RNA sequence: CCUCGA
């Protein structure tokens, strides 16, 4: 599970969509169908667009490239909205780690 | 978005002096001064700056 | 002969059975007795099957096979081509590498029980303990500033706007005078949250469910040692820090070898964990051994653990039979 | 041995078989990276 | 005090028993492979213990002055 | 000549050693390393490697 | 666990810059996939734990195992073979621990205050055990000056000479010391016959003590001492209170006026250059001198403003790790910067 | 300066959270006592959880189910939030059959006699028209946290998906002591919050009897 | 079966007043779960008798010296706190130490009232020079742990630190030695040195009893499942 | 060799 930082910049989002590992709505519409396998968008044009999800693909360096939808059936999506998350993205933004509760102190030499 | 220094028709590694690897004043806004490899490829592999763009 | 989809595999498990025709002269005396006794009469082969490499394991999640009997583009001479995809769920472990965004890297020394971890006044144990000695020396005080803001965004805040707008909050956008717990915020580089604005938010931190302010206006808190129960005598900075999992993980890097393949020219052990290689006891390491004056350790490393093709075998032979280790022969690389 | 002095490692006088040349080269090299202009 | 494992017996008394650390290494190693040859030729000369490596038995022998060496 | 060839400038050392029909005594540490012999230092010098170890008769009694 | 018992292994970290870059250890079977490296041999390997890896070699023959146990044993290589001084001393965390343990706090809890009128002095303790019980209530601080009856620790040179024979002191003999309970517990970690050191254990003082231990005591003794010091240093460092926060990073108050003054001087030099009187290289020289001095003065005001128990000051001045120009760059001011040409 | 036998006194805050006042205690002792209780509560309170699961058209974790929105991995992460109790002390099986469209929550699970699902609103999956989910969930009793028992150790067949088990019913424990300075004394206040699997009283009772059986050693 | 094996409790006797106790093997984390608690109980919750205050006749004004006596006041108090004593009276009880002439006063030179006892009569207290006398009164009470000398009165009444605890020093550590299938268990080592009132054994036993009662206070809320062992 | 790790 990916988790965007509490403390970020405005660069996570705009880097995640350009990186291209997220799925992005080419045209505005309504979600007709949504599985873990694909997402269909009925544009107001009357046409349909469908985006098959990369499911548990092997990246060049052995990390899991697993897309996951973040829309629901019936949702109104605009052009360029993010439909589905990628490997290190959370709701369209780059999520490279987790927010961890930290104490800054020495502890019995185990953080020596 | 990388900007590599080595290659055919470029410079070779035995010719990689210390000065091609320095942050040049002209890099401002074009090649990021922070992102570069720690090891041997330092100053040889740099990445394009945010708002930068290449002309024809 | 291909492993079945969904299997759980471990070191040395067959994934694809394969046999390579060896000549008759390559049958061992035993393999030649059983073949004659039971009259196998099938052409003699060597077990050249694809196994699971040392130190890895997982679920077979995908099989992909290409045949020459089917019309399939293969390289010349290649009849059948099959890929097995193995997936492992990797829990964070001792030796895995973590870092924040400020160049503050470290590997994991110990994963303690939740009860042993220093915990806040409400029982919440901390997740990660970063040593104080590492921060100031390395000039990445950004991690401390982040920790402070990380706590502010986790707890949420409500800036006192009653009498007006305090001087520190003057330059703050209206959408930042209050924030719900676990709020999401930006610190743009060179245009981020200034020191005064940050120190203000540490005052108006919303409390937890019991009305308690766990982190004071300095960013420090009182923690209990979960081993003794006694409190730690001074307030510790606690807060929320973004910590990434870097791709330098023990599972990839642990490697060991008693005996394995050897390069054909030199007869020395191959290199690389992937090839089940041996570690390189190099020039500066021989100087070290020499400087100690460890003559026999230096000889043994350089003859029977590497290059003496007969002494190798004689040594494994000796250990298995509980005898003394024999005398070194001549390194094959000197012959070369 | 008497001319060399104590073994810096052991603190007692240097033993007979010691390879003091390699130790000396190592002792001179090891901090060389600290040498700047 | 009373050190554990490899640091026992102490290197200092074992070095009282010999001239240099190198002589001690050879002393102990030759006695150790002597012992191991015995198990398939004299010794051991002390109570060996549960399952002790012959090198450790030999080091304890050298400590207890239970054997002699030349050069 | 073996030590010189293994140090650097190997072509030159080897050429000259050939013309001079040099014979390597194989005296040094590096040379015994290359051929896989016990180096002539530490536990490899003769006064230490040639130690005779036997038990005292007082101990052999018990 | 049976076969590996007492069978040494060699550990190596590259680059092997000197022979202590390879050291033998007794292996302890461990849970996990990582090698566990004693915190005191780090110096010898130049090993930190930011991702470093290390190599393991198994000596097979009796001679190789014997060379490993005798020549290369971790605890038999405690001194730098380059300088002859010990390398396996406490480093940074241990340091802040022991420096915390043995600092004396004027006015701390349970401090001995002499008898005034009818009130007693309430600072004397019949034994360090009694002082331990006192500190188990909130009554005695570890760092408060007190008077204790010491029974099993050797007294200083002159105290022993005056209250006994010059060289005579038996382990049973008692004596009175005005020290801290911390310095008691520190000296208890040193070897027995060692004269009581009653000082704040700066790193340099620990270095002095361990250099003395190296000169006067056998190898194994110094090894056991640094192990005990390590334990105490980690415990007390955890208990020490050193932490970084934006608040602990104090700013020098006069910094504005200092910098404005040196800017006035730089303006003088610039007007001097515009007249053609000052040379360009000479202008740069004068400006660099001005700003060197401004940096120096900012650093001085920074030191003057920091309380001497601030965790940053504590960490630097204990000798644990870091220097003050790092502190000046953090809190005061960065200063002048190099050119690509230098 | 004499002794009075100490009392434990409960004060219920919510249905799954209670405070516990133990007084009087020896000075300097409250912290250690509270912590010896908490460390046991956090670690050794018995409970029940799911061990393995089986899914109809699924042979392994890393795949999808037709018409469901969540891949099997996300479904198992959601099943990690499942809080459950059992009194059988032998592997028992729950079942989950449902056809879309609609949400699949823990209330849609049919446990056997003796197993109780405690958070029925908990979201498990989302189904559409073509979505059909058919799940078996083995429940067992244990304590602590036990990583997935492998398909090799158990004689499990390829279809079975082992799952990480969180048996602890305890959610969050803290304490505070009030120290009072001739006759000084410490009053301990434990604060225990559970997962709805059991109540603070029962968790504290199991922790207390584990500690009693363990301290009866010296006596 | 949700039941742990029975750990053992073994002894190493160092001196007549000092022992190390090993509890092993304990389920992971319990070394500390009962480590600090056992120590704090051994220190604070064992009853003993000790000196509370003293009146020294012959000096009230100076409160520094005792005429004809080598040792000063503070040293006499330090020696008196070192007196191990056991009483059955729930009320304070007074003792008297009187000895004259050049000699060496010991802890046997005191007359113990009924019920109280002095377990270290050989203890040095003071040395009286020629024409030297000593008459000093010692209040003794029952108590627990360690309470300081803090406790408007009759003149000459010096209150002292009361070392009630029969145990003197306790320190514990946790190592890892475990079963072959888990290899993460806790071995607990307790170093306890006591006075001569009780052996370390009895100290540990009474501490275990007080703790069993303490946590029975908790198991009394309800009686149902929790981890047990085959043997105690 | 390339990219990376200390
Ligand atoms: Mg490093």
């Amino acid at each position: 599970r990916s988790e965007a930082p509490l403390v970020g910049t405005g660069m996570e989002l705009r880097a995640a969509i350009d990186a291209g590992d997220v799925v992005v709505a080419e045209e505005s519409g309504v979600i007709e169908e949504v599985s873990a396998d694909y997402i269909t968008v009925m544009h107001d044009n009357g046409t349909r667009r469908t985006y098959r999800m990369r499911k548990f693909a092997r990246s060049n360096h052995g990390t899991c490239a697993n897309q996951c939808p973040i829309v629901d059936a019936g949702d109104r999506v605009e052009a360029g909205q993010v439909i589905a998350d990628g490997p290190c993205t959370d709701d369209g933004e780059m999520a490279l780690g987790k927010n961890l509760l930290v104490a800054i102190m020495p502890w019995e030499g185990h953080n020596y | 978005r990388r900007l590599s220094a080595l290659g055919p028709g470029g410079l070779s590694r035995e010719r990689a002096g210390l000065e091609v690897r320095d942050v040049h004043p002209s890099h401002y806004g074009r090649m990021c001064p922070i992102e570069t490899p720690e090891g041997p490829n330092i100053g040889l592999i740099g990445s394009l700056s945010v708002y930068a763009r290449v002309n024809p | 002969g291909i492993v079945r989809i969904g299997a759980e595999v471990r070191d040395g498990d067959i994934l694809v059975g394969k046999v390579t025709p060896k000549g008759e002269t390559e049958l061992t005396p035993e393999e030649r007795l059983l073949r004659a006794i039971f009259g196998e009469k099938a052409r003699e082969v060597r077990d050249t099957s694809l196994k699971v490499p040392h130190g890895e394991s997982g679920k077979v999640i995908g099989i992909r096979v290409f045949s020459r009997e089917d019309e399939d583009e293969l390289p010349a001479g290649v009849n059948e081509l099959v890929r097995v995809y193995v997936a492992q769920k990797r829990k964070i472990s001792d030796g895995d590498k973590l870092a924040g965004r400020h160049g503050n890297k470290g590997v994991i020394g110990k994963i303690l029980p939740v009860e042993d971890m220093p915990f806040l006044a409400d029982g919440t144990p901390v997740d990660i303990i970063l040593n104080t000695h590492g921060v100031p020396r390395r000039m990445n005080i950004g991690q401390i500033l982040e920790t402070h803001l990380g706590w502010c965004a986790h707890s949420g805040w409500k800036v006192d706007a009653a009498k007006g707008v305090p001087d520190w909050a003057a330059r703050l956008p209206d959408e930042l005078l209050e924030a719900q717990p676990n709020a999401i915020v930006s610190t743009p580089v060179f245009d981020g949250a200034q020191e005064a604005e940050l120190q203000g938010l540490l005052s108006c931190t919303l409390p937890n469910r019991d009305g308690d302010v766990l982190v004071d206006a300095d960013g420090k808190a009182m923690l209990f040692d979960g081993r003794s129960g006694e409190p730690f005598p001074y307030p510790v900075t606690v807060g929320y820090m973004y910590i990434m999992k870097l791709h330098h993980l023990v599972d990839d890097k642990i490697h060991a070898r008693s005996t394995g393949p050897y390069s054909m020219i030199t007869q020395q052990p191959l290199g690389g964990k992937a090839q089940f290689g041996g570690q390189r006891f190099g020039e500066m390491e021989c100087w070290a051994m020499q400087a100690y004056g460890a003559a026999y350790t230096l000889q043994e490393l350089l003859t029977i653990k590497s290059d003496d093709t007969v002494g190798r075998v004689k040594v494994y032979e000796a250990i298995v039979k509980g005898e003394n280790i024999p005398e070194p022969g001549i390194p094959e690389s000197f012959k070369v | 041995a008497t001319c060399y002095g104590r073994s810096m490692a052991t603190g007692k006088l240097v033993d007979i078989g010691e390879a003091v040349g390699i130790v000396a080269a190592q002792s001179i090299g090891e901090p060389g990276t600290q040498l700047t202009m | 005090d009373t050190p554990l494992g490899i640091t026992n017996p102490p290197i200092d008394e074992l070095l009282d028993r010999v001239s240099s650390k190198y002589a001690l290494v050879i002393y102990a190693a030759k006695r150790a492979r002597q012992i191991n040859d015995y198990y398939n030729y004299v010794g051991p000369l002390v109570e060996p213990g549960l399952q002790e490596k012959p090198l450790s038995i030999a080091l304890r022998e050298i400590h207890a002055d239970l054997l002699e060496h030349t050069e | 000549w073996l030590s010189a060839a293994s140090f650097q400038e190997t072509t030159r050392v080897l050429t000259d050693a050939a013309i001079n029909c040099r014979s390597d005594k194989l005296n040094g540490l590096k040379e015994n390393v290359i051929i896989g012999k016990l180096i002539p230092a530490g536990t490899g010098i003769n006064r230490y490697r040639n130690i005779a170890v036997q038990p005292t008769e007082e101990a052999r009694a018990a | 666990e049976e076969v590996i018992a007492e069978h040494p292994v060699l550990l190596n970290r590259a680059p092997t810059l000197h022979r202590l870059g390879i050291q033998a250890f007794e292996p302890m079977l461990v849970e996990g996939k990582a090698i566990q490296l004693h915190p005191l041999v780090c110096e010898a390997f130049n090993a930190d734990f930011d991702g470093d890896q290390m190599a393991v070699h198994l000596p097979l023959s009796a001679e190789a195992q014997a060379e490993a146990r005798i020549l290369m044993l971790s605890s038999n290589n405690i001194l730098s073979p380059a300088s002859g001084r010990p390398l396996a001393m406490p480093r940074l965390d241990m340091v802040t621990g022991l420096y915390y343990l043995t600092t004396e706090v004027p006015g701390d809890t349970g401090e001995y205050q002499p008898a005034s009128g009818d009130h007693p002095e309430t600072g004397v303790y019949s034994s360090p055990a009694e002082a331990i019980m006192a500190a188990d209530r909130g009554v005695l601080s570890v760092r408060a000056k007190i008077k204790v009856r010491l029974t099993q620790l050797r007294p200083p040179v002159e105290i022993e000479a005056e209250l006994f024979g010059h060289s005579g002191w038996q382990p049973g003999d008692a004596w009175m010391a005005e020290t801290t309970l911390g310095r008691v517990m520190f000296n208890e970690l040193l070897p027995l016959g060692y004269p009581f050191v009653n000082k704040q254990m700066h790193k340099k003082v620990q270095a002095a003590i361990i250099n003395d231990l190296a000169e006067r005591y056998p190898m194994i003794v110094v090894a056991q001492t640094v192990d005990k010091l390590k334990d105490a240093g980690f415990y007390w460092a955890t208990r020490s209170g050193v932490t970084v926060s934006m608040a602990d990073v104090l700013v020098p108050p006069r910094k504005k006026e200092i910098l404005d003054h040196y800017e006035e001087r730089a303006d003088k030099v610039e007007k001097q250059f515009q007249r053609g009187a000052l040379n360009h290289d000479e202008r740069n020289e004068a400006l660099v001198e001005i700003w060197k001095e401004a940096t120096d003065e900012v650093g001085q005001a920074l030191r003057e403003h920091y309380p001497d128990d601030n965790p940053i000051i504590t960490i630097v001045d204990s000798g644990a790790t870091g220097n003050f120009t790092q502190t000046r760059t953090l809190a005061g001011m960065k200063g002048l910067v190099t050119n690509p040409k230098g | 300066l004499i002794s009075q036998r100490p009392t434990l006194s409960e004060d219920v805050l919510t249905d799954n959270r209670s405070q516990f006042v133990i007084e009087p205690l020896e000075p300097g002792f409250g912290y250690t006592l509270g912590n010896s209780l908490r460390r046991t509560l956090l670690s050794s309170i018995p409970g029940a959880a799911v061990t393995s699961i089986r899914i109809d058209g699924v042979l392994h974790e890393f795949t999808t189910v037709p018409g469901v929105k969540e891949d099997v991995t996300e479904i198992i992460l959601n099943l990690k939030s499942l809080v459950v109790s059992s009194e059988e002390d032998e592997p028992v099986t729950m079942y989950l059959r449902k056809q879309g469209p609609g949400e699949v929550t823990a209330g849609d699970i049919v446990p056997p006699a003796g197993v109780t699902v405690h958070n029925p609103g908990m979201h498990i999956a989302t189904l559409n028209d073509k979505g059909k989910l058919e799940v078996e969930l083995v429940v067992e009793r244990g304590r602590g946290y036990v990583p997935a028992v492998q398909n090799r150790a158990s004689g499990a067949e390829i279809g079975r998906i082992p799952v990480d088990s969180i048996y602890s019913p305890v959610l969050k424990v803290t304490y505070k002591v009030d120290a009072t300075r001739r006759t000084d004394f410490d009053k301990l206040i434990l604060d225990v919050e559970t997962k709805n699997s059991i109540s603070p009283r029962d968790a504290l009772a199991s922790a207390g009897k584990t500690l009693v059986e363990l301290f009866g050693l010296a006596r």
